[PDB]
């Protein structure tokens, strides 16, 4: 909702409450999953060509008792945009690989989980410096590219570490050395085609015997396709990764091949059914694991839109992973899940 | 009373001029919109440059200056220290040394600086620089001779923090000892200290521009770099300690005589060549038509050959007082024209890619100095006795 | 004719040398790929350093220079101003002052500078610096004494924009008045003006390295900082106006005698201590074995104690002319060896973590100067009469 | 080849002990090789005749 628009400054205050419940034989995901998100997007006109902006988004879980608080910052960044040249922003933001993979992250509840948060340059993460050029100086409609740098996020401070520390340090599964990446997308009418590449130094804390997938750098290569017209949405992405994909709590995959596909239709009366397939196939994993499925599921669901502010959905994760030693060791969910959600948003 | 440099500066300033250049160049066409968070990767564009120069011949109105100022000029203006304004025309330039010569059009009552003997310079010697740092005018700064190279670039601490490489370097007697330059090419601006071409070299390079049209510096016509470059690795070069040949220039002596990218020169006339640098500098101590035999490396290849005038120092629309890129050819064997352009004002006049001009519109044109000496005396009827090898036509 | 610094520079230059260091260090292992839009956060790596030095003893071939140049050196080369080349070995270094001593191996016909009396310096006094700014060679720059500290770091405007902290600072008589340093540690390069250690301090620190093996500077062995640090806040410190103790060093006198992180020293021998700074500097005006009682703050704690030689200035592979980190122990009570390494070439020789060496392979080794005085005279048979407290073994 | 293994222990084939490849390899480019039409010597084998 735009709550302020005066003398060239605009402020949009937005959010949602998702009354949400999971049904699953897996009791670690089963039960109340209610949550809310809040955010703001602000923009200020500096000149006719130059605009400054900032965005912040926060998630607060609504499913805990009052003696605890489970909340986090999704994004927080400030930036400058110049008409027909580009933009730059810095902060917690999305990695440029997400420019392509976001195209299949459109499912009612699940999806978008061949990668995670704080996972090199694949999704949300800290310390992104992002440069973007839209429409190639305004001379090629629909063509966009981006180049991104990520600074090191290392070991926690004040915990007796003698190397690799940063002020905002964290556990090794969520660390990263310096990284660089890029994306190109082209959209003509309904069609879209895109590609992205990322390369991040891996830290010493990540390259210990306690984690599978030791390596100097984490690399990702992504291609994507999209069709979005005539009430039909189709998209697919394929990603090859090296020492970049987490294998639950075990560490990372030496190599992984990720694939996601989605098909959706929008009825006039407000119903939007969705069908999707995701898989992540790991190779040469180490410790005798050899080749294993990290993720494999079919997602069938539907959303009903009452209007732009109220909707309800059901999403059914038909989980094709089988319960074995590998998935047990990594703590990967192999059970089906049904989600039922009712969402108010502004 | 108290000591001061003002008394000699008053005898020097009348020789220092200001220079305003106006000209254009080819820039790429901006692609919009502009996204500052997107690290990417033809039309003439006017630009303005400004620098200093030194009057070196009061009668002819000859002013020495940096090539990074007048390069690509369409219009070059000069303003004396007393405020009189004049127009100037290119007479010569040499990108290597970053030194250029110009001529005030219609000089009247000028003062020229006296040039001192560079060879007598010593490190603790006092130095004074005069230039136009930030455009705001003519600034003088003082200091001493820091390093005497020993090419003898002079090093001095009389520079300027963040400013553009001015011009004159003068001793305590008001005599010219060097012209300050910019070793931060296609930039202007210093590294922290000052670099000047020594006055004796300035005198020498300058006379050549006058009496020939350009400086007699022969090129081996190869182009390349060190053995660290991505191409020396991406192509894996055996025995690395020399100059990497990235390409042999077209219609060159290196090309003509024999050589191909990859070979790493190891010597020049018996002497070791450990870096493109060493080589680029050594070939610069040899005037056209010279013969220099060098050893290459492929498996063990070596040849001998003779080089021709370089292509960096060339002329354009200043040979024919009119308006329109030639250069000299070998010894006094006429003036050979090079790469013609797209607007084709001169090609349109029956001048191809390799057309010599031994006919001074009637007489002898062994060189651009002479040729231009005629297209300035008789601006009436002009018939260019050009002969591009065979065809000996006579265009107007 | 005209005034010039060249006449005294000619009497000075033979004493200034160039220094080329080659050595290695431990760098972290690069993690690939490299993502420049991802702000993150063991193997030896060779590096090359270069700097200037001043011949201070012609007979012994003693050259003074900056510790930031020779630090971590494996190979140190010296080239005289006449072009003769020599090898050099570490004889001493002191990171605080950023001053180091070296010795030309096999000197022949050398010239030493005369050292002037730092104490007679005054601000308007003229100054001349000599150094190797960008590697391209030996540059001299001139100026005056800007600030006389009053530790007496000398401040002078004879520096260099963006260049590395050279070396010699000389007066108009060609006498050494200070060695220029770099206060931008583990960098080299200046803040805008020049900082030099005064010649009198250079003489003093330098003799110590000669006659003892290292400089007699006692450390209180605490490590910490100001009361602004994140840890002074993250730990909320009461009454903030002193030095914050972040940690008490192991096997130290602060440790031994009594003290623990947190306490904020408020005084040293009665006098107020308002900043780590004040303290770090005060403890630097006290040679080993000294006794200094200071007041701490926890609720109101205070103690008295005696400090030992610091650990910053130490020796390595230069004690035994052979090759392989000791330092001095208290007064002339032998030479105590410190933290052994991983390659263990010296540990492999029966030398632990706290092994003294009073036996000069037979004689008295009250210090590293003496010890090294023997491992240089009789390189034949070597039996180190070491006794690390109890064990009195005799290894080869 | 078979008789050699029997009557000698191995086959009598001499090596020039160089190791290398063509003039297309990344090292022939990354090192820029002049006159390309032959065998690129990437390394000469130790204790070899080459």
């Amino acid at each position: 909702a735009e709550v302020y628009n005066k003398d060239g400054n605009k402020l949009d205050l937005y959010g949602k409450v998702d009354g949400l419940h999971y049904f699953s034989d897996n009791k670690d995901v089963d039960g109340d999953q209610t949550y809310m998100r809040l955010g703001f997007k602000g923009e200020t006109q500096v000149t006719d060509q130059l605009t400054g902006y900032g965005q912040w988004e926060y998630q607060i879980q609504g499913n805990s008792a009052e003696n605890e608080n489970n909340s986090w910052t999704r994004v927080a960044f400030a930036g400058l945009k110049f008409q027909d040249v580009g933009s730059f922003d810095y902060g917690r933001n999305y990695g440029v690989v997400y420019d392509v993979t976001s195209w299949t992250d459109v499912l009612p509840e699940f999806g978008g989980d061949t990668y995670g948060s704080d996972n090199f340059m694949q999704q949300r993460g800290n310390g992104f410096a992002t440069y973007r050029n839209t429409d190639f100086f305004g001379l090629v409609d629909g063509l966009n590219f981006a180049v991104q740098y990520q600074g090191k996020n290392g070991n926690p401070s004040g915990e007796g570490f003698t190397s690799g520390v940063t002020n905002n340090g964290r556990d090794a599964l969520r660390q990263n050395g310096d990284g660089v990446g890029g994306s190109i997308t082209y959209d003509y009418e309904g069609f879209g085609i895109g590609g992205a590449i990322s390369s991040s130094k891996r830290t010493d804390a990540q390259n210990t015997a306690a984690y599978i997938g030791n390596g100097d750098r984490a690399e990702t290569y992504t291609g994507g396709l999209k069709y979005d017209a005539n009430n039909i949405y189709l998209a697919a992405q394929y990603t090859q990764t090296y020492n970049a994909t987490r294998v639950g709590s075990l560490g990372w995959a030496n190599k992984a091949q990720n694939f996601e596909a989605v098909a959706q239709y929008q009825f006039d009366f407000g119903l939007r059914p969705s069908l999707a397939y995701l898989q992540s196939k790991g190779k040469n994993l180490g410790r005798g694991y050899d080749d294993e499925d990290i993720l494999k599921y079919v997602d069938v669901g539907a959303t009903y839109y009452f209007n732009k502010n109220m909707s309800t959905y059901v999403d059914y994760k038909i989980n094709l992973l089988d319960d074995n030693q590998f998935t047990r060791d990594a703590g990967i969910n192999t059970d089906n899940i049904v989600a039922l959600g009712l969402v108010y948003q502004f | 009373q108290m000591p001061s440099l003002a008394p000699m500066l008053e005898k020097v300033m009348p020789s220092v001029v200001s220079i305003n250049v106006e000209g254009s160049t080819t820039v790429n066409t901006p692609r919009m919109p502009r996204n500052f968070q997107q690290f990417f990767g033809g039309q003439q564009q006017k630009f303005m440059a400004l620098g200093s120069g030194v009057i070196i011949d009061a009668d002819k109105g000859y002013v020495v200056t940096n090539n990074h100022v007048v390069d690509n000029a369409t219009v070059i203006k000069v303003q004396l220290s007393d405020g009189r304004k004049f127009d100037a025309k290119m007479v010569g330039k040499d990108p290597r040394s970053d030194i250029a010569l110009i001529q005030i059009q219609n000089p009247k009552n000028l003062t020229a600086i006296k040039m001192a003997d560079s060879d007598a310079l010593r490190v603790g010697d006092y130095t004074v620089a005069i230039g136009n740092p930030f455009g705001l005018g003519e600034t003088v700064t003082s200091g001493i001779v820091s390093a005497l190279g020993r090419e003898n670039f002079i090093q001095t601490d009389a520079a300027i923090n963040r400013g553009n490489s001015g011009g004159a370097l003068v001793n305590l007697n008001g005599e010219l000892i060097g012209i300050n330059t910019a070793i931060l090419a296609p930039d202007g601006g210093n590294i922290g200290i000052g670099f000047a071409i020594p006055s004796n070299m300035v005198k020498n390079l300058t006379s050549q521009m006058v009496e020939y049209g350009q400086v007699k510096r022969g090129e081996l016509g190869i182009m390349g770099t060190e053995l660290n470059s991505e191409l020396a690795k991406a192509m894996k070069v055996d025995a690395q300690r020399g100059a990497f040949v990235s390409q042999v220039l077209p219609n060159s002596s290196a090309a003509k005589a024999g050589i191909k990218a990859g070979d790493v020169i190891t010597s020049l006339n018996g002497k070791p060549i450990s870096s493109f640098a060493a080589l680029r500098a050594q070939v610069g101590t040899m005037p056209v038509g010279s013969k220099l035999t060098l050893g290459l490396l492929r498996d063990g290849k070596q040849v001998n050959v003779n080089l021709e005038l370089q292509q960096s120092s060339q002329n354009q629309v200043d040979s024919s007082s009119i308006f329109n890129e030639m250069s000299n050819k070998g010894k006094d064997q006429g003036v050979v024209v090079n790469n013609v352009k797209t607007g084709t004002p001169a090609a349109q006049i029956g001048l191809k890619k390799g057309d010599v001009i031994i006919g001074a519109n009637q007489q002898a044109v062994k060189n651009i100095a002479e040729l231009r000496k005629v297209l300035d005396s008789k601006p009436s009827v002009l018939a260019l006795n050009i002969q591009r090898g065979d065809s000996t036509i006579y265009l107007l």
